[PDB]
RNA sequence: GCUUGAGUCUCGUAGAGGGGGGUAGAAUUCCAGGUGUAGCGGUGAAAUGCGUAGAGAUCUGGAGGAAUACCGGUGGCGAAGGCGGCCCCCUGGACGAAGACUGACGCUCAGGUGCGAAAGCGUGGGGAGCAAACAGGAUUAGAUACCCUGGUAGUCCACGCCGUAAACGAUGUCGACUUGGAGGUUGUGCCCUUGAGGCGUGGCUUCCGGAGCUAACGCGUUAAGUCGACCGCCUGGGGAGUACGGCCGCAAGGUUAAAACUCAAAUGAAUUGACGGGGGCCCGCACAAGCGGUGGAGCAUGUGGUUUAAUUCGAUGCAACGCG
């Protein structure tokens, strides 16, 4: 990254519905190389999800994390011997991407039974944007709205 | 109140603080608003979104006089001021004149020694 | 100093200031007087000011 | 005697040259008043400070002091220090054009005399801003500092003193000769002035360079080149431009000016490198973006230490410490 500008892997789509957005969520969520694991519990919470919400699958999903997607982020810049932290517009990839980290950390927080049940709930939770990774979205846009000024 | 319809925008835009003030032609004041008094304490009131905010503020607060058009006069340098006429006409006002009224001497006093930082 | 316009206008364009007093003219009065260093700034800006 | 040195006269030119007097416009501060309201100021961030007894902002009127934006220019003038709004008065010098006059009247100069930034001193005024001292706030390990908020002498005027500066082109004065180029500034002559031209001829000045010189760096017709006249000064570093004495000074101090002792160097310019909280460009899991650890627990193993009869020896920043 220091010279180096670079392409992108690509990812195979999910076996279940196509989707590589979710593809990148059960990535998020894989600990120890353990894929099949990960897409165990994805397909369960979803599934409850999907039942519980009555939509259907990734339409809930995409409710739920369209719900958690940061606007703009703060940053650091240290130019003028100064801490600033600036804020800075998020690329969608990287909206996305914060989204899915938010949701998975903030399931991992929870004190529920099994995974799916923590992640689950937290998508339900983040539906009607009252959970924790939607209080980690405002805590971030009041960082960025808070120090507004530097543009 | 009073209905006046005419002002002056006078905005001080120094290095710390940008503070506007809207009168009347005859010099009298409807009211003020600093960048300072707008949050943003410190670092962050010398910056050119603190003065459209003090700007904005300034223009509300004297909704109560009917102002229409006014002339813009502007002091001092500073991050403020450029970007403190923009929100005035955002604030639906018929910005007329931009006079800057900056005050140099014809070399009078002595200027203060500083700054070995 | 001033600028005014009829009702074709859209963007302040006051590049009036960026001619006279903005710039160097205020930033220059903000600071010491010395007799010394300006005969030697001058000295340097007109010995900089070469081909 | 003579005119090619020096000087006088005639006519103009440019100029922040000097001294005295007056005036003008911006701005800062203060005072009085109107509007108006919660902050202002300040900083890397803050706080001291000012502010609901109404600040800051804004308008009106007044007072006062200092300095004189733009023009403004390696532009000008002055012996040097230095001199910057505009106007008047008194006054010094320079330069140019043609002609006339005196006729070597010249050059330098120890002692001597004068002028001599700034700070400082004396007496009397003045005092807006700025600001040693000083006080407070910060910063910091400390902070008798840098930064912030105030702030007295001083800076300003009159007269007297001081008598020094990196008072520097670190280059004494006067004169003569020795290839060039580009400018600036101020005169003057000639040519269709056929315009903001062309050709010369002086004065002052800036940059670059030739020969030559120079330790080199650089100087280079304004010499640090080639010569002549007179003056000043130097003789290793420190001690020391100090002590004693003299002269000067109100004082601060100034000037003239040693020795004992001590070192074998001190110094100049340039080269190679290294370094820089100098500059430009560039890289690496270096940072950033992430994921998982270590430091906490128990155990394994190595080390330091301690113990021991011995706890064999070696490895110890990175690059020793389950290493030999």
């Amino acid at each position: 990254p220091r010279r180096r500008v670079i392409g992108q892997r690509k990812i195979l789509p999910d076996p279940k519905f196509g989707s590589e957005l979710l593809a990148k969520f059960v990535n998020i969520l894989m600990v120890d190389g353990k894929k099949s694991t990960a897409e165990s519990i994805v397909y369960s919470a979803l599934e409850t999800l999907a039942q519980r919400s009555g939509k259907s699958e990734l339409e809930a999903f995409e409710v739920a994390l369209e719900n958690v997607r940061p606007t703009v982020e703060v940053k650091s810049r240290r130019v003028g011997g100064s801490t600033y932290q600036v804020p800075v517009e998020v690329r969608p990839v990287r909206r996305n991407a914060l989204a899915m980290r938010w949701i998975v950390e903030a399931a991992r927080k929870r004190g529920d039974k099994s995974m799916a049940l923590r992640l689950a709930n937290e998508l339900s939770d983040a539906a009607e944007n009252k959970g924790t990774a939607v209080k980690k979205r405002e805590d971030v846009h009041r960082m960025a709205e808070a120090n507004k000024a530097f543009a | 109140r009073k209905q006046v319809s005419d002002g002056v925008a006078h905005i001080h835009a120094s290095f710390n603080n940008t503070i506007v003030t809207i009168t009347d032609r005859q010099g009298n004041a409807l009211g003020w608003a600093t960048a300072g008094g707008s949050g943003f304490r410190g670092s962050r009131k010398s910056t050119p979104f603190a003065a459209q905010v003090a700007a904005e503020r300034c223009a509300d607060a004297v909704k109560e006089y009917g102002i229409k058009n006014l002339e813009v006069m502007v002091k001092g340098p500073g991050p403020g001021r450029e970007s403190t006429i923009r929100a005035l006409n955002a604030a639906g006002f018929r910005i007329t004149n931009i006079t800057d009224v900056t005050p140099i001497p014809h070399n009078g006093c002595r200027p203060p020694k500083k700054r070995r930082v | 100093i001033k600028v005014r316009e009829n009702e074709p206008f859209d963007v302040a364009l006051r590049r009036f200031k960026r001619s006279c007093e903005k710039a160097g003219v205020l930033a220059e009065v903000r600071r010491r007087e010395f007799y010394e260093k300006p005969t030697t700034e001058r000295k340097r800006a007109k010995a900089s000011a070469v081909k």
